[PDB]
């Protein structure tokens, strides 16, 4: 039983989840496109528009492979402003433990209610992350354990979905404040959650 | 806070060589209107 | 002003998917053990928790979507194989994509799958309308395009290390069949047929 | 009753190369206790 993949299915459905409900939240997209459904047994709010969606999809489909590979340090949703400057970044960092007390007390369970966790927190972040001026664009960016120029080919899934090397540009914020929301331990996955600000004054 | 991977210039990630769609708000009405 | 032929892909290979764990839980192509109940069009169905088998309808049906949304798609089959690797039963969604033109404003996508709920209600109950598969059974999925599959072979490869190829004859011809129609739907964007070919 | 597409040799269809994952009951087993 490959429960590497199993981790990796389980954080690309989730990933996808958040990065429409990140999208929603921060005002990324005009909220006429949303619409609210249940995962997690919460209400969330997934994009209508089927090319965002596709989009989305895309980029967690090949996420995927390096995920079940245990190479990805973090996933980053980054929110760009009209020049492509990062306005705020939602920060996944991951580490996949040895695989090898794996409870069979309703493991997906127990790890689908601290996901859970993650989208509520998610859908009220609002209330303690600044109030700045929204962006109206985004990427995700991914973060390998091993160089990212050789993870080039392990990434690239999709027909005509190619990846590159991001800018600096892309990725850099200067001083940024860090807002933690959300951390969590199991025995097949830690993760945390945390927001990279604009620094103040 | 202490992240684990504190940002480090000397290791840049992967993304998209694609952008995500440029979403009017009169596309976002069509979106409403008929994909809600 | 909108992508419906992509909006038909999008319902469509969600719907297929759906469908295709379903049919392998009803035709018990696959122990039970591996399902697990969940609800999709308002339905209680099955879906498979084997990463592989899940990761392998997933593969199947991201490269069907680019045709779909073209409207290169005549038919896609699930057809179950018997353990001389003969088909002793097809599942078969007729596709066609009707003029996207004055499409009704009244909650399409919900009309919609309410129509396709119809569909997997119907999956859900046709084990007492046919006779049982014998043991050992396997399964595949043929697409059948419009024209001829060069463009076709092109557009179908989506997927890293997924390679379809054209199918043989006897992968898809069952001497005479007794054909069992399950349900039939019209609507602004989409018409589609489910019959089951069955052995005679 | 008659299909909108009825069996037609002279056009084959497309598919997938690899077959599907073989299950064996052990396997299945597995599944159903730890990730149902």
């Amino acid at each position: 039983l490959n429960f590497g993949q199993v981790v990796a299915d389980v954080l690309c459905e989730f990933l996808e989840v958040a990065v429409h409900l990140i999208l929603y939240v921060r005002e990324v997209y005009p909220v006429g496109i949303f619409q609210k459904r249940k995962k997690y047994n919460v209400p969330v709010q997934m994009s209508c528009h089927p090319e965002l969606n596709q989009y989305i999809q895309d980029t967690l489909h090949c996420v995927k492979p390096l995920l079940e590979k245990n190479d990805v340090e973090k996933v980053v949703v980054v929110i760009l402003d009209k020049e492509h400057r990062p306005v705020e970044k939602f920060v996944f960092e991951i580490t996949q433990p040895p695989l090898l007390s794996i409870s069979s007390d309703s493991l997906l369970s127990h790890v689908e209610q601290l996901l859970a966790a993650f989208i509520l927190k998610i859908s009220v972040c609002d209330a303690v992350l600044d109030h700045n001026p929204p962006g109206c664009t985004f990427t995700v960016l991914v973060h390998t354990r091993e160089a990212a120029t050789r993870n080039m080919e392990k990434i690239q899934v999709i027909k005509d979905f190619p990846w590159i090397l991001a800018d600096e540009q892309d990725v850099h914020m200067h001083d940024p404040r860090l807002i933690p929301l959300k951390t969590m331990t199991s025995d097949i996955l830690k993760m945390q959650l945390y927001v990279e600000e604009r620094a103040h004054k | 806070f202490i992240p684990w991977f504190p940002y480090d210039g000397s290791k840049l990630p992967l993304r998209p060589k694609r952008s995500p769609p440029v979403i009017s708000e009169e596309a976002a009405e069509d979106v409403k209107q008929y994909l809600t």
